[PDB]
């Protein structure tokens, strides 16, 4: 899909759940992927803060 | 130079020594040992 | 460049899609590629690569 | 590839002492006979215990369906034999042989797989047959079949780039090591927790993890246990699912002796019930008890048996009897005392056992020269 803003939010949710399950490397990977998608697209303030 | 002379007179081993040690024992199967502690 | 001093002037072209696959296989020889990797598609994805 | 063949084998192993509840294992086993046309297993079960009776005439009708599969094998084989293309006959033969493998242990195995193996258009295809040969041997615990298959795949077939196959193969080699009492090699070869894929032999990645935690702690030192299992990223999610596995794995590292002893008892019942883990159930529990006893003793030179009772089970006598037997085995490296009721410590290897370590290697090393000199000396 071309709805990148939804994609960044879901990627962040995956990192949070991996951290909850204690799988740190996958959690870092979900965070890194979320950041790279977010960099190209415009970020609303809540998204940028949640990402940070 | 075969001696001969005396004929007149893991997969299935290694654990044999360990198995022999408690072959008579282990009737409790460990769970009973825990029950014995519970009674204690 | 005169032919008596230099008889041949061989030219090395940018690798063709088939050639890029061959170079990709040569440099992926030691890599543990997971099953389902498509080396052929990867050669197509980079056109006019420098090898 | 093959999907429920391992599960069927485990249920049969379960049906050795607890067959009182038929629905738990026999009812699924009856479904197993009616699925994949498993004619030889229902007959083997008939020999083992169940009469089967009316549920055997219907199975004989299924045997006629198996005969229809055999007729399909003949029809496919003859048409492929007529066909000019080579290996088409083998492709039909291997697929039908796989159906035969479900139908009968002997029928599927031996020549049916071997003839397809004899032709080798693709090394990868030949590897697939070896994997098929290895699983049936594992399911029926045919050590000789397993030894031949592992030797063939490792010696030549693994050569060539097959990363997916190498990871699948490691699980097979490790599972055999778990089946034999050589747990240490399996714990090393179960390092591929990251990429077990969803191997059919594993009931689930969750089962592979339960085996890897159980196998590793017996053969893993405390530095490795924290680095590989306690700090293991993938294992931690899987132990999140199982509370008992998490408590047992964590308690030894946390030095929670009381909780682990209770947890080990839960593990014993699971190990005896589990196929491929039942043969060494006794060795696993006692070896864990020896490792547990060594850990608390390492910290204190002097330990009151009352303190050991507080750490583990309440009864002093039960810790004392295990202590004496383990001390007798040479395990527990310590000297017990009575009336004083204090357990002391044994000499360090570096401190003075270094002399013993040189002598132990030396006695075999010297013995060799004595025999060797005579042969040339004459």
């Amino acid at each position: 899909m071309d709805d990148k803003a939804l994609l960044v939010e879901v990627q962040l949710l995956e990192s949070k759940t991996y951290h909850a399950l204690s799988n740190l490397p996958k959690a870092r990977a979900a965070l890194t992927s979320a950041r790279t998608t977010a960099n190209a697209i415009y970020c609303p303030p809540k998204l940028q803060a949640t990402l940070d | 130079m075969s001696e001969k002379k005396q004929p007149v007179d893991e997969d299935n081993w290694d654990d044999d020594n360990v198995e022999d040690d408690f072959s008579n024992q282990l009737r409790a199967e460990l769970e009973k040992h825990g029950y014995k502690m519970e009674t204690s | 460049l005169r032919p008596g001093r230099i008889d041949r002037k061989i030219e090395f072209p940018p690798p063709n899609e088939e050639a890029r696959l061959d170079i990709l296989k040569i440099h992926s020889r030691k890599m543990n590629l997971t099953r389902g990797i498509n080396l052929r598609k990867i050669a197509e994805l980079m056109p006019g690569a420098s090898g | 590839p093959k999907n429920p063949d391992l599960r069927i084998a485990q249920l049969r192993f379960l049906l050795s002492l607890p067959e009182h509840r038929g629905d738990a294992a026999v009812r699924d086993e009856l479904m197993a006979a009616v699925r994949d046309n498993n004619m030889a297993p229902y007959y083997e079960a008939l020999c083992k215990s169940l009469d089967w009776q009316i549920d055997v005439d219907l199975l004989n009708k299924m045997k006629k369906a198996n005969e229809d599969e055999l007729k399909r094998l003949d029809e496919e084989l003859e048409d492929a034999e007529k066909n000019l293309g080579e290996s088409e006959i083998r492709d039909a033969m291997m697929a039908k042989a796989e159906y035969l493998c479900r139908i009968g242990d002997k029928e599927g195995a031996l020549t049916a797989f071997r003839k397809t193996y004899d032709k080798t258009v693709a090394l990868g295809h030949r590897l697939d047959i070896v994997f098929y040969l290895l699983r049936i041997g594992l399911f029926y615990m045919d050590n000789d079949l397993i030894t031949r298959n592992t030797e063939k795949a490792k010696s030549l077939i693994e050569e060539g780039g097959d990363w997916d196959r190498r990871n699948r193969l490691k699980v097979y080699q490790g599972l055999y090591c778990v089946a034999i009492r050589d747990f240490k090699q399996a714990a090393e070869l179960f390092l591929d927790t990251v990429s077990t894929f969803t191997s059919y032999e594993l009931m689930d990645y969750k089962t592979f993890v339960t085996y890897t935690v159980y196998v590793s702690m017996i053969a893993l030192e405390r530095p490795d246990l924290r680095e590989k299992v306690i700090k293991g990223a993938e294992i931690l999610e899987v132990l999140h699912s199982l509370p008992a596995v998490r408590q047992y794995l964590f308690s030894l590292y946390e030095c929670r002796y009381s909780v682990f002893f209770q947890s080990l008892a839960v593990v014993e019942q699971e190990m005896k019930k589990d196929w491929l883990f039942a043969p060494h159930y006794r060795y696993y529990v006692r070896e864990m008890r020896i490792h547990a006893y060594s850990q608390l003793l390492e910290s204190y030179r002097s330990l009151t048996l009352g303190y050991m009772a507080e750490a583990f089970g309440v009864g002093v006598e039960f810790i004392d009897q295990e202590l004496s037997r383990f001390i007798a085995a040479g395990r527990l490296h310590c000297k017990i005392d009575k009336v004083n009721e204090i357990v002391e410590t044994n000499r360090p290897d570096s401190k003075n056992w270094q002399y013993q370590e040189t002598i132990k290697k030396g006695d075999l090393l010297l013995n060799r020269v004595q025999k060797l000199s005579r042969v040339i000396n004459m």
